[PDB]
RNA sequence: CACUAUAUUGCCGUUGCAUUUUAUGGC
């Protein structure tokens, strides 16, 4: 429930700086060895994408609130000069 | 809203709340503000009664959204003197789950507001100690605040997380305090609280080894591995000789997923001890990482060898060459000792022969004559 | 080759089980 949701939230917050996804044992060993080759990923690029998205939402909220404060200053100067 | 709550159709009340949200959603209250303490307390009592009535679910969420929009200066100054005045723990937990989301959307200008509210949140975390849900919510909120950003507040939050981690002995509280210690280690990687990684290994890794299916090891061991890797990534040379228990936990972490464990091993490989890994891998290769025989650390032992054999071997490895060929002899000798899945043993022997060929290419002419 | 051994149709309409089974007609 909420415990599992907060646990997954803290896990994803910890792994946000990890950027990872989420019996034929010779095949398992070879797959785990080739996963070291596949581990040369574009995690810096996807982190730049997420950071630019966060910067975009931050600039959007800051510009909207600053325009709201400008309208507040216009209304307060209007009600003052009245 | 309190009159409707003291009265309590339900869909009629939900339509009344949705009409209230569509009527109220502001800048009128902002132009009234910019008396003021009375307006803060009035909107705070309005929000507290709103959460007491709403703690048609989307209509209640829209009503709470209008209340949070009209009532993070206002959201911080309302709860800063009313974090104790929020009476019920359910209303307190809902207010804490809303306050972090409303606060961590915009920042980087007003540091001192959070820097003087962090002591208040840490005192609310120390006072509300018998409410584990509020404790974990305060842990997540303080970790997000330290990721957003104060030395006294940093030390207070770090000490509260260390006390919530060392004597935790509870699954969710320990996992939440480990995240707070991890985010504090990312923010202020202080040498103080030295009893941090030595407590985390022998506490959490041994607890995850003792609890097989009772506790959430899929929620515990991954965060334990991320904390153990982040501590050594922050303080590199402070754990340049204490890396063996970290590698043991990251290798024998059967609860940790494959890509997460491989990424943690790669981070520990590109981390500290560029020469002191050859004196470190031999004890695990002898005793620890070769007695499992359940493929888990068997996939990673040759990878941990190949990391220092193909990314770190140098003149320091030529100076420490005796333990290198010693580990090569032990690996080439342990083939019949690894008495399970002989085709995979031949695959691991091929990998050991390739890593031994890389080590022989790294070893020079005079350095390997007694080794010959 | 020796191993390791991993445990009816692109869509739509059908006989028929003591899940398969089975031959039809729309793109």
């Amino acid at each position: 429930s909420q415990t599992s949701k907060y646990q997954a939230t803290s896990v994803v917050n910890g792994l946000l700086s990890n950027l990872l996804p989420g019996s034929k044992a010779q095949l398992i060993d070879r797959n785990l060895k080739k996963r070291v080759q596949l581990q040369n990923r574009d995690v810096h690029k996807i982190k730049k994408k997420c950071k630019l998205v966060k910067k975009k939402k931050v600039k959007k909220h800051k510009l909207d609130k600053e325009q709201l404060e400008q309208l507040a200053k216009h209304q307060v100067l209007k009600k003052h000069q009245h | 809203k309190k009159k409707s709550l003291e009265s309590r159709d339900y869909y009629d009340v939900r339509r009344n709340l949705r009409l209230k949200v569509y009527s109220v959603l502001d800048k009128k209250l902002i132009r009234n503000i910019r008396v003021e303490l009375t307006f803060s307390c009035i909107t705070s009592q309005e929000n507290e009664e709103a959460s007491d009535s709403e703690t048609h679910t989307t209509e209640i969420k829209e009503i709470l959204f209008k209340v949070l929009g009209n009532v993070v200066d206002e959201f911080v100054n309302a709860v800063l003197p009313l974090l104790s005045t929020s009476t019920n723990e359910d209303i307190r937990y809902h207010l804490t789950l809303v306050i972090g989301s409303k606060f961590e959307l915009e920042g980087s200008e007003a540091i001192p507001i959070v820097n003087n509210v962090m002591k208040v949140l840490l005192d609310r975390m120390p006072l509300e100690s018998k409410s584990v849900v509020i404790s974990q919510v305060i842990l997540n909120t303080m970790t997000a605040l330290v990721s957003k950003y104060g030395s006294i507040l940093t030390q207070a939050l770090t000490l509260a997380t260390e006390k919530v981690s060392s004597d935790m002995t509870e699954v969710k509280i320990s996992s939440l305090a480990l995240i707070t210690n991890c985010v504090q280690v990312l923010g202020v990687k202080s040498i103080a609280f030295y009893p941090k990684i030595v407590p985390p290994s022998i506490k959490l890794f041994d607890a995850s080894l003792a609890d097989s299916s009772n506790p959430l090891k899929e929620q515990l061991q991954v965060a334990i591995l991320l904390l153990f890797a982040g501590l050594i990534k922050r303080i590199p040379s402070f754990l340049m000789s204490n890396i063996l228990d970290v590698l043991h936990v990251i290798y024998f972490s059967r609860e940790v997923d494959s890509s997460i464990r491989l990424s943690v091993i790669s981070l520990i490989i590109e981390n500290i001890d560029l020469k002191e890994v050859l004196k470190v891998l031999f004890r695990i290769w002898s005793t620890e990482i070769a007695t499992s025989n359940d493929t888990v650390a068997v996939s990673l032992f040759l990878s941990t060898l190949e990391s220092t054999v193909e990314n770190i071997d140098k003149k320091s490895a030529t100076s420490q060459s005796p333990i290198f060929f010693k580990l090569l002899l032990s690996l080439f000798e342990f083939r019949s000792i690894s008495s399970f899945d002989n085709n995979t043993i031949s695959r691991i022997e091929a990998s050991v022969h390739e890593i031994s060929n890389s080590y022989v290419l790294k070893m020079n002419d005079k350095v390997f004559r007694p080794l010959f």
